[PDB]
């Protein structure tokens, strides 16, 4: 209710971009009858597209889950959750779409899945594109590219073309007033764990549980998944398969998760860390080779077993 | 330290109203919420009606890390250390669910006291004794537990 | 948009790269500014090695995510 008034950009097939601001309660048919005299097209000709769906002429502008300085497109023919880099706290996200071939928007989607659906895979849906005079073809390629989705932070002003955020698919609004396991305290916003029992935790506990299993390098290792966490109850095969959820914790709390994961990867894969102070660079030396150098670094030479200066004789102590 | 200390406090509150006969005299030092003092009266003869004073200190990560328990009153028991430390399977970090309530752990400790387990001893000498010879064990047990521990009506 | 590649030392390097770019592209940019052999570079993010064939968008790299560098003598 701060302003109420919304400002939106319009990018059609032709290179021109139109800046028009409207009140959230105008009919799309009315919007169609506003865009048409704007470029000189007939009101009957214009089809509007937004996030994939052919916009209903009657639906309210506010209904479209639309933020500020967003983009809609026209042509003559006839409850999410994401983490933002700018906004540390997770925010309600919006879902938009881009073409695979031309890396542009404004295209129709065949499926239009509501929620709790098969998604986040490179190959899923093909759609017609408006840019480049409908020249997005896969017929020639053979190898199939598809319409891929992306998310934007809906709590602030956005840069329509390339702005994105990390989707946290394990965070849901507590629709059935389910209590958090850790505190038995029903939180409006909670996280759902991947196990069969569908164990759930709130944000405070997600943070305390994380920052407690962090200082001692206790993150469980799965090669494909990455250094993630098991279920609080320790249920089998319940590893958080998308790591970005850890970003609920701030810089220091999260950035160190990256460092430790790297160090432990080097260690287990056979690598050795640089023992010169303040280096710690992990160098994956070929298993048989026993001469430790420091590639693009302090060049101190070591023995794999002794952690000391390069000695010719075997290190007994 | 928020959903942690408050849950701990809530558990404490429920434990207080649940004045179960076995665990009495709850003493929570108002300074530190993370440490508790208690007094336990076993129903069984080896530790017959003799109250043993224990201390429970909870980690700063209480909901996701098992609490440790010490015995301030010396006790002749195989699964109980000389220092007073205790090996309770429900506690041990290898198999501890966060949902496990404090009273359920305390009840598990009581059951451990009444019927000792020589399968995993912290004090080997006492374990071999009880497994092989019970009557002489019970004599040493009752003798020591009347020698240490304050009786309560 | 920009990202950070970080040797364990602390030497942070800023690289501009767009989501639909292969790891090979990032590997080629890191080396041009420093001088590393292309093969010697193993990029690791959250404890997993990044496959040369795939892109940053496949691993959902945000703005200013830290892609730790690991050197493979081989
Ligand atoms: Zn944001
Ligand atoms: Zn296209
Ligand atoms: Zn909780
Ligand atoms: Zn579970
Ligand atoms: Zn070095
Ligand atoms: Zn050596």
């Amino acid at each position: 209710y701060l302003g109420g008034s919304l400002s939106i950009y319009i990018k059609t097939n032709t290179g021109r971009t139109l800046s028009v601001n409207l009140e959230p309660q105008w009919d799309i048919k009315n919007v169609k009858e506003i865009v048409a005299p704007q470029l000189g097209l007939q009101p009957e000709e214009v089809k509007i597209i937004f996030a994939g769906k052919e916009l209903s002429d009657a639906t309210t502008i506010q209904e479209c889950d639309l933020g500020q300085q967003s983009i809609l497109h026209a042509i003559r023919s006839r409850h999410f959750f994401v983490h933002c880099a700018q906004c540390n706290k997770l925010c309600k996200g919006k879902l938009r779409v881009r073409c695979s071939l031309c890396k542009g928007g404004a295209f129709t989607v065949h499926r239009d899945p509501e929620c709790w659906d098969d998604v986040l895979k490179p190959r899923r849906i093909t759609g017609h594109c408006e840019s480049q005079e409908i020249a997005c073809f896969d017929n020639e390629t053979g190898d199939p590219p598809f319409t891929e989705f992306y998310f934007k932070c809906g709590e602030h002003v956005s840069g329509g073309e390339k702005d994105f955020a990390a989707p946290l698919n394990l965070i849901k609004i507590n629709i059935k007033d389910v209590p958090c396991l850790a505190c038995t305290e029903v939180s409006e916003t909670v996280l759902v764990f991947p196990c069969e029992s569908k164990h759930v935790t709130c944000l405070e506990c997600f943070e305390q549980y994380c920052r407690s299993r962090l200082s001692e390098r206790q993150f469980m290792p799965h090669p494909d998944i990455g250094y993630t966490l098991p279920c609080p109850a320790g249920c089998e095969n319940s590893f958080i398969e998308e790591i970005h959820h850890f970003k609920l914790l701030s810089r220091e709390e999260y950035a160190r998760y990256q460092r430790f994961a790297t160090e432990e990867y080097v260690l287990q894969a056979g690598g050795v860390l640089c023992p010169q102070p303040g280096c710690g660079m992990g160098l994956l030396v070929e298993p048989e080779c026993k001469k430790v150098t420091c590639q693009n670094g302090c060049g101190y030479v070591f023995c794999r077993n002794c952690l000391q200066g390069y000695h010719l004789g075997d290190c007994l102590p | 330290s928020m959903a942690a200390s408050r849950r701990l406090m809530k558990e404490l509150e429920e434990i207080r109203k649940c004045g179960m006969k076995n665990f009495r005299n709850i003493q929570v030092d108002e300074a530190n919420l993370l440490t508790w003092q208690g007094l336990i009266v076993p129903d069984n003869p080896p530790y017959d009606k003799g109250a043993f004073r224990i201390e429970i200190n909870f980690p700063a990560e209480y909901p996701f890390k098992p609490p440790k328990i010490t015995f301030k009153t010396k006790i002749y028991h195989p699964n109980i250390d000389e220092k007073g430390q205790v090996k309770l399977p429900v506690i041990s970090a290898e198999n501890w669910k966060p949902a496990t309530k404090t009273d359920q752990v305390i009840q598990s400790l009581i059951a451990l006291v009444n019927d000792p387990q020589p399968e995993h001893p912290l004090r080997a000498d006492l374990a071999e004794e009880y497994s092989k010879d019970r009557k002489k064990f019970c004599k040493n047990a009752e003798e020591f537990t009347k020698k240490y521990g304050e009786k309560r009506p | 948009m920009q990202i950070f590649v970080k040797t364990l030392t602390g030497k942070t390097i800023t690289l501009e790269v767009e989501p639909s770019d292969t790891i090979e592209n990032v590997k080629a940019k890191i080396q041009d500014k420093e001088g590393i052999p292309p093969d010697q570079q193993r990029l690791i993010f959250a404890g997993k090695q990044l496959e040369d064939g795939r892109t940053l968008s496949d691993y959902n790299i945000q703005k200013e995510s830290t892609l730790h560098l690991v050197l493979r003598l081989r």
